[PDB]
RNA sequence: AAAUUGAAGAGUUUGAUCAUGGCUCAGAUUGAACGCUGGCGGCAGGCCUAACACAUGCAAGUCGAACGGUAACAGGAAGAAGCUUGCUUCUUUGCUGACGAGUGGCGGACGGGUGAGUAAUGUCUGGGAAACUGCCUGAUGGAGGGGGAUAACUACUGGAAACGGUAGCUAAUACCGCAUAACGUCGCAAGACCAAAGAGGGGGACCUUCGGGCCUCUUGCCAUCGGAUGUGCCCAGAUGGGAUUAGCUAGUAGGUGGGGUAACGGCUCACCUAGGCGACGAUCCCUAGCUGGUCUGAGAGGAUGACCAGCCACACUGGAACUGAGACACGGUCCAGACUCCUACGGGAGGCAGCAGUGGGGAAUAUUGCACAAUGGGCGCAAGCCUGAUGCAGCCAUGCCGCGUGUAUGAAGAAGGCCUUCGGGUUGUAAAGUACUUUCAGCGGGGAGGAAGGGAGUAAAGUUAAUACCUUUGCUCAUUGACGUUACCCGCAGAAGAAGCACCGGCUAACUCCGUGCCAGCAGCCGCGGUAAUACGGAGGGUGCAAGCGUUAAUCGGAAUUACUG
């Protein structure tokens, strides 16, 4: 249910750095991006229309840590949903305990999120929950318990996400290291380099 | 749920013998005085309750080992009402696995002889599978009404034949037709049974004066043996006290439990005579299953380390399943013998061997074939189980709490095969599955396959056990099949170094033909040259063959060594060296130079001298000493060489390398030329030349 | 005879009971009349576990239909909380 | 039968019948009277008839042998064919 | 406020093109099966074939508060004394706690199963009048007086069994009259006629033949009118295929009268009329349980009737009726047929399309499990008892869902493997190492909820002659869980025990080497394989999925390729 393998060459694949590393080190430092995994990776092919859609979506889907079920159960609730799809299949992403996690900045990798949350290590609204899928509601408090509260990989985590972007529809707070989720964020409030509309055309042949 | 019968008034007493020695007729006489069966019913009228199955109501045998139970109470009723769970078992050779099974868990045992051939080749045989287990015997006389019946000269003979201690407690009042009773010698008392009513009623009478004299020489030597018990009891018989009768039966008790005395009494199961004072001595002697204390050497642990269980409730559960039958409807049927403990139908227990949990689906107490369901069973009882799922002969069932594990006794490996085949051959696998049911109910009975000859070979104890289970895979599993001798393995060779043989295959008729042409030597290769006798020399020499093709050739010979053209039988020790061939640019392909050596090959093998090789196997007979060379005669007349013979104080050794197309069917041979107590071993040896007229004769058939 | 009494349903160690009305001949969560109100014995504390219609139950008592024990001891729970 | 009850039944239901059967044959031997007096031309002893008929089917009726409008049919048709002459 | 916001194509005829036209594929879906592989949990599902045949156990009993009664064990009295005067043993007493068998009442017509038959004595929708309806309710009233039997039982007796046969005795809420009769039935009418059954709890004085009467309370009985529920009946419309099935029908179509049904009616009979149906498809043939729904499709449509729920039909096959409020009755009866079993040979017994299970059939579908704790059902005043309904558990990756098999760091870009135009590239931060974590599994501890009730004591109110008995309402007491070692929570150990399947020529995401050389073989279509094969087999690499992955089968889609939309 989870991949287990190499995960710099699914960056690699995609041609895009999927934040799959924590970034204490620069990542053409580690890995060539510029080239695909494999023997062949050097020779860059003519992808197809279907090919850049199915890209898209293995993008996606590797940057949110998402099989194809789960994958296409969250498209079949944006699709049910009302207004934009692709726009209601990013925020129901968005939503996952695992990656609010790592938005918040408790794990400095989505990977490591799914591990403090499948660890019993996070309470939501003073409960604990265990499900790296549960769909965090605005208006919402997202803790740590008091057992792992004196880790350092969360200080750490925190040191990692106050050197990099802070999302708006979050807040958090290091000092309790807790934090509220306040509201669904909006298309403009995420990554501008994905084309979720390739998502909903991929799933409509 | 309480004690219904104690458990020092239970006796697992059982029959064996020689066959048509009359263990059937008791038991039958045995339930008509106790109250089980309101008639008496005729062995060869095809009546008896014991040989209920088929095949034996009409073949007029026993072959399966039949278990009921009865309540006796004495002829004076002087005891309280013994349990006897009396066991019939069958006196042939070919079934003494329904012996052994049997003889594995019972307590007491008697050794029933026809009066006027008192110890034949089964009775030595069911003799030693008793000591085996150091079962406590007594021993019948039976058939005392048949002309010329000597009951002094038996007890002779048991003595004699078979080495043992014995000493009457009957003596016949008379012979053929003065056979009204038998007197008593540890009462002096004569027991004249009446001829009126089927002998329920037995008069008791004074001693006549012939009778008188002979009865007195006897007693004292009953005194003797019973004095042998103790030295307090050989200084009571010097001490000149007489003796009570409760120490005769006491002492003679005593030593029947170690082994020591064999107790004979006489009597005619036919006439109906002389069987309820077997019933008394059964419960005067007999064990108790009290007595001897189960040693279970293992504790399941893998340390293999020693326990025992007592014979008592109150101990863990421990029982031993001795018997599988099958059924059509509950699937199998597993007989066990309880040593301790108490279990109840539902209970879950340990398949100790297999190591696995078994419920019990329910429990039935058994008639000769007609169950009654019970509730519960303890400690010392024989009953049968349904639900047991994966249960072998000998596998303990115990509780998973005291996880122990019995002897587990070993099988006499069957001694003669054929091969069977459906009639219309579409119930091919039903009757797969058919003998593989039989397999799990017989432990002496082995099926297996042969894929050089896809045959099925069943193998058994004798001919006639092979008889009754091809008739019940008929009658029960509706499969009719066809016997016959099992296909020997032959293999085929060359000789005279067959050179510059070619054969050339062209096919071009326009359009991609196929050619290929190859001259190859075929030579006899000596065994031990090559790991499988086969070896091509590649000597074609700058081109000629192209290297590419060089492998074809050999492989083409390989499929013909497969089968050879001579009948279809494997070509073996054969060397080919590819001196020359030819070979066209454009139509030369790997098949076609396989065909091209299938020519050559076919062709060098009829100017070569072929012959065929059929397998001797190493065998090692076992006689007595009396028939040594009859034995050797018959394998002369199996067309077999002699490579010695031993004679040891047991019996003579005959080792000998006999062709297993002669070996079919050796044992009823060999059975009757030394009155059926020879035994042998085949082993596969070594394949040689067959003489001309076995060759021509598997040419001919082979070919058409 | 027309009683009222409780159909099981929901999941698998967690019952839901419809109070329903039907003949005492029919199954359990078999053919109904009327269905008055429902019943959950896992609710959760802060929200209703406990729903009758005591108007048409009265008029189905006043029909002559017979309450069984678990109905009864729910409108006598419902009549006495509020 | 296998189930008690059902062999307790089976011997009750006989023993209706044979009751039953007594008291149907009865009733219709009285009705079939009331009729041949009908079709022989008499009106007096047609009218005997009916009032020995009457409470045999009355009771008949109210004891649970027949149904009310059975009996009640029987009635009118035999008013209505005693009119007729 | 919200309740549908929905529609992709590609390959293949030709030298090449356009068009037409079939074929094939990409998508969903399933009671699936098979191949390989396989950690956990939740929920659901699980003989689609032989309505093939069935061993064994269980699936419908209950009521002593209807009755005569004791046969079994638990008490109480006469009671010799086991006797050790308390040590309570051996005989009677139905004297009571009860209760085998029997009569009687109720239920067995419900629940459960199956889809054989049925193209309509069916179903669905909408209507209607000519009816019945146990248990449950509303109202009005009665419940008087007798009798004859008979089971059980007693004695004899036939039977291997199944079961009886005689001769006597006895009871009732069993049966049968009589009394009474209206807001009931019949008759417009005067009139005629029709019913019942008692049983328990307690009691103050009376009273008594000593049994009781008597008073009060509860319950049952009968009659009528209703209500509710259930059921019967009728009409209209709709509900498969076939015209290579075009005429069908004489109780047939209608009328009269009799009979019959609970009820109208050719439902039945006698007579009379000669009609009735049919291209709006009668008749005949084949197939088929119907529906809510389910799957697919943008929709229209197409396909389907697994689970759940409603109706129908069936209960070895054929036929029939009895009892009953209700059956032409799964675990009732009778007859006939086949089959099976028992037997002492004279006779008997049975129907798993109930739950399990077996044989057989098949590609294939599970346990001869636990408990009535809860929800119902039957009986009983109640306690309670019965319940293979049900609640659960066991088996199966069969489906759906969730989770895990680690996380961060980590270049000497280690070794090995693969490729190499020999420079190197790739596997690959992957590994090793460093640090951190302990979900699930393992071990140990704690621990809800499903429990409502019911039983004993109480207090009050109602009741009445009574501060008894009963009913209701509050209090207290000790209790009721199959699941179950429950969910859940805590803690110890260590990365620790947890990844495979298919594919890589185009369709279609993913390419090289070696071997093979129109051979082995692959393949859904085009097609590939004759010596440099990205298509075959192995390896490396990659892609797509993931405790599943592929294949097959099957429905729809793409197919505007039956086009109503079009
Ligand atoms: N004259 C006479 N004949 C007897 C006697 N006992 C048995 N027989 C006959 O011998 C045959 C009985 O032998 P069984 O006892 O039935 O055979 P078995 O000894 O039971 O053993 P298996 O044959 O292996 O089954 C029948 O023919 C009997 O009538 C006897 O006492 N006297
Ligand atoms: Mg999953
Ligand atoms: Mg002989
Ligand atoms: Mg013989
Ligand atoms: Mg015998
Ligand atoms: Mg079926
Ligand atoms: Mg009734
Ligand atoms: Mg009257
Ligand atoms: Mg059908
Ligand atoms: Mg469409
Ligand atoms: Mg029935
Ligand atoms: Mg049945
Ligand atoms: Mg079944
Ligand atoms: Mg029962
Ligand atoms: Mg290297
Ligand atoms: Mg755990
Ligand atoms: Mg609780
Ligand atoms: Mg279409």
């Amino acid at each position: 249910a989870r991949y287990l393998g190499p995960k710099l060459k699914l960056s690699r694949r995609e041609g895009t750095d999927l934040f799959l590393k924590s970034g204490v080190r620069a990542i053409d430092t580690k890995c060539k991006i510029e080239q695909a995994p494999g023997q062949h990776g050097a020779r860059k092919p003519r992808l197809s229309d279907y090919g850049v859609q199915l890209r898209e979506k293995q993008k996606v889907r590797r940057i949110y840590g998402v099989l194809e079920r789960q994958f296409r159960n969250y498209y079949k609730e944006a699709a049910r949903l009302k207004g934009n799809t692709g726009e209601n299949l990013l925020a129901l992403l968005e939503g996952r305990l695992d990656n609010v996690v790592y938005r918040m900045g408790f794990g400095a990798t989505r990977a490591e999120a799914r591990q403090l949350v499948s660890h019993k290590a996070i309470m939501v609204n003073g409960r604990v929950v265990n499900i790296a899928s549960y769909q965090v509601s605005p208006n919402d408090v997202v803790s740590i318990r008091e057992k792992a509260k004196k880790q350092s990989r969360v200080k750490a985590a925190l040191e990692l996400a106050e050197q990099r972007e802070k999302p708006t529809w979050l807040e958090v707070d290091a000092g309790k290291m807790e934090g509220t989720f306040k509201r669904k964020p909006e298309r403009s409030d995420l990554s501008a380099d994905i084309n979720e509309h390739l998502i909903v055309e991929l799933y409509s042949k | 749920s309480a004690r219904t019968t104690p458990i020092a008034r239970y006796r697992n007493i059982g029959i064996s013998a020689h066959i048509d020695a009359g263990k059937t007729t008791t038991t039958e006489r045995i339930l008509f005085y106790t109250g089980v069966n309101h008639k008496i019913g005729e062995v060869h009228d095809g009546a008896a309750t014991m040989d209920w199955m088929e095949q034996e109501q009409e073949r007029g045998i026993t072959i399966t080992s039949a278990a009921t139970t009865a309540f006796w109470s004495g002829m004076a009723k002087q005891y309280e009402p013994h349990r006897i769970n009396i066991i019939d078992t069958p006196g042939h050779v070919d079934f003494t696995i329904e012996v052994e099974r049997s003889m594995r868990v019972l307590d007491g045992a008697v050794m029933v002889y026809c009066a006027v051939g008192g110890v034949q080749p089964q009775s030595e045989t069911v003799w030693r599978q008793a000591n085996k287990y150091k079962v406590p015997r007594i021993a019948f006389v039976n058939k005392m009404d048949r002309m010329g019946a000597n009951f002094l000269k038996v007890v002779n003979q048991i003595k004699t034949r078979l080495g043992a201690n014995p000493v009457p407690l009957q003596l016949a009042i008379g012979a053929e037709e003065h056979f009204t009773g038998v007197v008593d010698l540890v009462k002096m008392k004569a027991i004249n049974w009446n001829d009126a009513d089927q002998g329920v009623t037995f008069e008791y009478e004074d001693i006549p004066a012939d009778m008188v004299e002979l009865a007195n020489e006897w007693h004292q030597n009953l005194i003797e043996s019973a004095a042998e018990a103790s030295e307090e009891l050989m200084e009571k018989y010097l001490g000149g006290e007489e003796l009570t009768e409760a120490e005769i039966k006491g002492a003679l008790r005593q030593r029947v439990l170690n082994n020591e005395i064999i107790l004979v009494t006489c009597g005619s199961a036919f006439k109906n005579k002389g069987v309820q004072a077997m019933l008394d001595a059964v419960i005067d002697y007999l064990p108790s299953p009290v007595d001897v204390p189960a040693i279970n050497g293992i504790l399941d642990d893998g340390k293999d380390t020693p326990a025992e269980r007592h014979a008592s409730d109150d101990e863990p559960f421990s029982a031993l399943a001795f018997k599988i039958a099958t059924d059509p409807f509950v699937g199998n049927l597993t007989f066990f013998r309880v040593y301790s403990g108490v279990v109840n139908s539902g209970d879950t227990v340990l398949n100790s061997v297999k190591a696995a949990r078994e419920r019990f689906g329910r429990i039935v107490q058994m008639h000769a074939n007609k169950r009654e369901e019970i509730k519960e069973v303890r400690a010392g009882d024989i009953a049968a189980a349904i639900g047991l799922k994966d249960v072998t002969t000998g596998d303990t069932l115990c509780d998973p709490d005291a996880p122990i594990i019995l002897e587990r006794m070993e099988f006499p490996e069957p001694v003669i095969s054929i091969a069977v085949e459906p009639k219309t051959k579409a119930d091919q696998e039903k009757m797969g599955l058919a003998l593989g049911r039989l397999a799990k109910e017989d432990p002496s009975f082995r099926v297996w396959t042969d894929e050089e000859s896809n045959q099925t070979i069943i193998a058994g104890m004798g001919e006639l056990h092979l008889d009754i289970i091809v008739d019940r895979m008929k009658r029960e599993f509706n499969v009719e099949a066809n016997v016959g001798k099992p296909q020997v393995a032959y293999r085929e060779t060359i000789r005279q170094k067959v050179t510059d043989v070619e054969g050339k295959h062209a096919k071009q008729s326009g359009g991609r033909g196929q050619y290929g042409h190859v001259v190859i030597d075929m030579y006899p290769l000596e065994p031990g040259s090559n790991p499988k006798g086969y070896e091509f020399i590649n000597d074609i020499k700058g081109g000629v063959i192209p290297g590419e093709y060089i492998p074809a050739v050999d492989k083409g010979i390989q499929e013909q060594l497969k089968a050879g053209p001579l009948a279809g039988y494997p070509v073996v020790d054969m060397g080919i060296r590819l001196h020359f061939g030819s070979y066209h640019d454009v139509d030369s392909s790997e098949l076609a130079f396989k065909l091209a050596a299938s020519i050559a090959f076919k062709e060098g093998f009829k100017k070569a001298k072929p012959v065929l090789l059929e397998p001797i196997m190493k065998v090692e007979v076992e006689t007595p000493e009396e028939n040594t060379g009859d034995v050797i005669g018959d394998l002369s007349r199996r067309r077999g060489m002699l490579k010695g013979q031993e004679s040891e104080v047991t019996g003579v050794k005959i080792h000998a390398e006999v062709p297993l197309s002669e070996m079919f069917g050796y044992a009823t041979q060999l059975r009757s030329l030394t009155k059926g107590r020879a035994s042998y071993t085949m082993e596969f040896l070594k394949y040689d030349e067959a003489p001309s007229n076995v060759a021509q004769a598997v040419i001919e058939a082979r070919g058409k | 005879m027309v009683t009222i009494r409780l159909a099981r349903h929901g999941a698998k160690k967690r019952p839901f009971y419809q109070v329903v009305v039907a003949d005492s001949r029919n199954a359990r969560n078999g053919r109904f009349i009327e269905r008055v109100g429902f019943f959950n014995p896992i609710a959760s504390e802060k929200e209703e576990g406990t729903r009758l219609d005591l108007d048409r139950i009265a008029h189905w008592v006043g029909q002559g239909a017979t309450i069984s024990d678990r109905v009864a001891a729910l409108i006598k729970e419902v009549n006495k909380a509020a | 039968a296998n189930i008690k009850s059902a062999k307790k039944r089976a011997i009750q239901s006989e023993k209706a019948r044979k009751h039953n059967a007594s008291r149907r044959s009865m009733m219709r031997t009285f009705i079939k009277k009331v009729y041949a007096a009908i079709e022989a031309g008499d009106k007096a002893a047609a009218q005997k008839a009916f009032n020995e008929m009457q409470p045999i089917v009355d009771r008949q009726a109210a004891k649970g042998l027949i149904h009310k409008n059975k009996a009640a049919r029987h009635k009118a048709n035999l008013t209505a064919q005693i009119n007729k002459l």
